[PDB]
């Protein structure tokens, strides 16, 4: 699973 | 589909001296073909946070300004002293990105396995990129 670092 | 591919190589990668949540950051890359919309990828040789403190983190993210939300799938793996791809790890699908909008995975490779020359994946100390896009 990705993820980010921002909204 | 857009498809485009870049390689990216981090030289003296042992020596990098960025602390937690620190980024070394790649040349701007291009989707080329209609938009150009343009491209950078982000590594954290010592992680993002305390979650990831033993881990590279590696993310993908659109620098430029499109004219909608941009849908892309990706890869990204690492080039070994053979020049064959592992350790792998893909977007199970496309993630949607405005510009400034980052995807990838906090824990990409434990760094411990990664610096083990045992493993191949530092040849000369250097850590080779192979990140691959589909713009959907």
């Amino acid at each position: 699973k990705a993820d980010t670092t921002t909204p | 589909v857009v498809k485009f591919s870049y390689m990216w190589t981090i030289n003296n990668f042992s020596f990098c001296r960025e602390k937690m949540g620190e980024v070394i950051k790649s040349s701007t890359f291009s989707s080329g073909a209609n938009d150009k919309l343009k491209w950078c990828l982000r590594v954290n040789p010592k992680g993002l946070d305390e979650e990831s403190k033993d881990y590279l983190s590696l993310y993908l993210l659109l620098v430029s300004c499109p004219k909608s939300e941009v849908r892309a799938k990706f890869k990204f793996s690492i080039l070994n002293a053979k020049g064959e791809e592992t350790k792998a790890m893909e977007s199970q699908r496309a993630y949607r990105f405005v510009q400034g909008k980052d995807w990838g995975f906090k824990k990409f490779i434990r760094r411990d396995f990664l610096l083990d020359e045992a493993n191949g994946l530092l040849p000369d100390d250097k850590l080779t990129l192979f990140c691959e896009v589909s713009v959907v």
